[PDB]
């Protein structure tokens, strides 16, 4: 995919400290969990790195995801630091690539 | 050093199956972002890629070939193995395995040497090992040529020599044709000044590997 | 499935000269375009990954460039070494795809070939078959006529022909044909010729035998 590709490229741009401090909730990562993703990393705040992976995030979900509304994100239990997230969706995400899924 | 090696070169039946094996050195087949694919060239031909796997058995085959590829892999063995059904004539070629430079994406970076896999109905065959009969007399005071043909030989590849190697000057051994008969034919060649043809003699050292076959021919003048 | 079109399909160029490969896609590859270079018996070597990058261990005088349908690798000043095979292979998408390749051979001065013509062996001929062979020797650019008669009869489709690599010292090629007919109707025939046209030959050399006659 050619979204796909962008924002795996992105997402190495930007983890190759992001966001010092900013917790978002942990994802239990597997096939199409997009919303999800961005159902997280939209609550981060003053963070103008992550900013394009949101955008990006955007296009892969079928419907609006705003702040602080959840519907594909079932689970909020652990927090996990944005850089650690990020780096997770990576791997999820060149894992879906290499699949061609 | 990251190393691949695939297995020997094999010869398949028309609607038999090929298996491959490549072994692997200078990393593991369960680390993060490891991949071995294969392509495979036919003789004069382009590369065509068939498959490849990665450290997490995701696959990816080339859909013209799909219903007649697997490929495997087994960490433990440091091994990955292609197999292809159905085999046809136009299957010849030499198969490559060979790293994925990237640990998502598709291009090559450490290769095996290659394998030459021959499709065909035909037996192995040794050669037949005729004279190229030396070109003038040796008192006519020119360059002459003289050579071995090396006929009829199935599957490739054969390899010559000259004088056990130590006449390497002037050897021209020509690429192998395939004959309408299904099997191969070259010539080996040499040029020398008309004058050693009194004096030195001259031996092609043939080599088929596949058929076990070694000759030794002696190119003299033709006693005219 | 993405359609690589490599030009030209040979290019010959001198060493210290700069050099020009192209490698069209039939669709946007954006920049994903890689690069091998292949010598003869070997397995191809990665030198450029997705379209410009240079990969380690290849020195600086190969650049790729281009994105989208259209990329060039580029040589500043050609060394021997770098006279081989080249392919394009995209990694934008599945399936992945290969050029046809452009093959970059040595222009050197033009050399005439020495020709020589060998008759079937007696061995041979016990067998039922006569194998007729002309050599052309150390001779540029690539492209030779040979033109078998038996008895002044120009003969056509009856012959095979190779060609051995460029010469590593001299950047000559050398030519092989083999002209094959029964025993029956070799026997039926006296002379045998090969006539070669080639750019260094201010006239056809005509190489010959007469059956029987050594």
């Amino acid at each position: 995919s050619t979204a796909l590709r962008e924002l795996i490229e992105e997402l190495v741009n930007i983890t190759q400290p992001l966001c010092n401090g900013s917790m978002v909730w942990s994802i239990n990562l597997t096939a199409g969990m997009y919303c999800a993703a961005l159902e997280s990393l939209i609550n981060v705040s003053g963070c103008s790195a992550i900013e394009k992976t949101q955008r990006m995030l955007s296009g892969f979900c079928p419907h609006k995801v705003s702040a602080g509304q959840f519907s594909s994100l079932h689970v909020r239990d652990t927090k996990i630091e944005v850089a650690q997230f990020v780096k997770d969706l990576l791997l999820h995400l060149k894992k879906l690539f290499r699949e061609g899924r | 050093q990251v190393t691949l090696k695939e297995s020997g070169p094999v010869l398949v039946k028309p609607t038999e199956t090929l298996t491959l094996t490549c072994t692997v050195s200078g990393f593991s087949l369960s680390t993060y972002g490891m991949g071995v694919g294969w392509i495979r060239q036919p003789p004069g031909k382009a590369l065509e890629w068939l498959a490849h796997i990665w450290w997490d058995d995701v696959k990816r085959y080339n859909p013209a070939l799909k219903s007649r590829l697997t490929i495997s892999k087994d960490t433990s063995k440091s091994q990955v193995v292609l197999t292809m059904t159905n085999m046809d004539p136009v299957d010849t070629a030499t198969y490559y395995c060979a790293r994925m430079g990237s640990d998502y994406d598709v291009w090559f970076d450490y290769w095996g040497q290659g394998t030459l896999v021959t499709v065909s109905s035909a037996s192995t065959k040794g050669p037949s090992v005729f004279p190229l009969a030396p070109s003038s007399k040796s008192t006519s005071g020119g360059t002459a040529a003289l050579g071995c043909l090396v006929k009829d030989y199935f599957p490739e590849p054969v390899t010559v020599s000259w004088n056990s190697g130590a006449l390497t000057s002037g050897v021209h051994t020509f690429p192998a044709v395939l004959q309408s008969s299904g099997l191969y034919s070259l010539s080996s060649v040499v040029t020398v000044p008309s004058s050693s043809l009194g004096t030195q003699t001259y031996i092609c050292n043939v080599n088929h590997k596949p058929s076990n076959t070694k000759v030794d021919k002696k190119v003299e003048p033709k006693s005219c | 499935e993405i359609v690589l079109t490599q030009s030209p399909a040979t290019l010959s160029l001198s060493p210290g000269e700069r050099a020009t490969l192209s490698c069209r896609a039939s669709k946007s590859i954006s920049k994903y375009l890689a690069w091998y270079q292949q010598k003869p018996g070997q397995a191809p070597r990665l030198l450029i990954y997705s379209g410009s990058t240079l990969q380690s261990g290849i020195p600086a005088r190969f650049s790729g460039s281009g994105s989208g349908t259209d990329f060039t690798l580029t040589i500043s000043s050609l060394e021997p070494e770098d006279f081989a095979v080249y392919y394009c292979q995209q990694h934008n998408e599945y399936p992945y795809t290969f050029g046809q390749g452009t093959k970059l051979e040595i222009k050197r001065t033009v050399a005439a070939p020495s020709v020589f013509i060998f008759p079937p062996s007696d061995e041979q001929l016990k067998s039922g078959t006569a194998s007729v062979v002309c050599l052309l020797n150390n001779f540029y650019p690539r492209e030779a006529k040979v033109q078998w008669k038996v008895d002044n009869a120009l003969q056509s489709g009856n012959s095979q022909e190779s060609v051995t690599e460029q010469d590593s010292k001299d950047s000559t090629y050398s030519l092989s044909s083999t002209l094959t007919l029964s025993k029956a109707d070799y026997e039926k025939h006296k002379v045998y010729a090969c006539e070669v046209t080639h750019q260094g030959l201010s006239s056809p050399v005509t190489k010959s035998f007469n059956r029987g006659e050594c």
